[PDB]
């Protein structure tokens, strides 16, 4: 956390800074849109 | 009299989270540094 690193999951790969935010995954839900439609948001698929 | 000052990065802005953005990007020359001197340029005109 707080480093800029490459996440890869579930083919969401990019790049950014891992951290902690409010957002409450559902187990159906894969991964978070910004305002502008892009992945800002993901969750690790071997663990919740 | 002025407005809020900000600072809008035009890399992440035109590209946001994409590596091949960035690269067709780049192509374009100034361009990116015109959008921060374009809204910069607003608030220090502003400041003027």
């Amino acid at each position: 956390k707080n480093k800029c690193v490459n996440f890869n999951f579930n083919g969401l790969t990019g790049t950014g800074v891992l951290t902690e935010s409010n957002k409450k995954f559902l187990p159906f839900q894969q991964f978070g849109r910004d305002i502008a439609d892009t992945t800002d948001a993901v969750r690790d698929p071997q663990t919740l | 009299v002025s407005m809020t000052k900000t600072s809008v990065d035009c890399t992440m802005y035109i590209c946001g989270d994409s590596t091949e953005c960035s690269n067709l990007l780049l192509q374009y020359g100034s361009f990116c540094t015109q959008l921060n001197r374009a809204l910069t340029g607003i608030a220090v005109e502003q400041d003027k």
